[PDB]
């Protein structure tokens, strides 16, 4: 374990930069959360209502 | 325009109005979009802990 | 006190009667709170805001 635990450090911080870059290029970064969805789709609707 | 050293004003207002052309761009998709999405969110989270 | 338990108790029961009657009258007998003339203002603002 001790052995592989650095050369998987260092690809762990590999994949989450590129996990990033993904994160970057397709999505722009936006953070979502399940409640904020919840929440904005709610108020679209409760506009379309008023 | 050839002698751009003899006339610094012209110039830099050019520069000038340049940079707020594309500068108004990405202000636009990024700090503006942002605003608003995240603003609905804190103002019922921020008026719930109130 | 046992005498006045008497006239007493018949004019709270009639002062609880008068408040019921305005109760009815004033309000129509609408259930409110705090927290939904909150709502119902705030959701106001949503749309302004829209």
């Amino acid at each position: 374990m001790s052995s592989k635990l650095n050369e998987t450090t260092e690809a762990i911080q590999r994949e989450l930069e590129e996990t990033t870059y993904q994160f970057k290029v397709q999505y722009n970064e936006q953070p979502m959360s399940a409640e904020s969805y919840l929440a904005a789709s709610l108020d679209d609707f409760k506009h379309q209502f008023h | 325009l050839t002698n751009k050293y003899y006339c610094p004003e012209v110039f830099l207002d050019a520069v000038a109005t340049k940079l707020a052309q594309t500068a108004v761009l990405f202000l636009n998709v990024e700090m503006l979009n942002d605003f608003y999405v995240r603003f609905p969110r804190e103002v019922e989270a921020k008026l719930h802990e109130h």
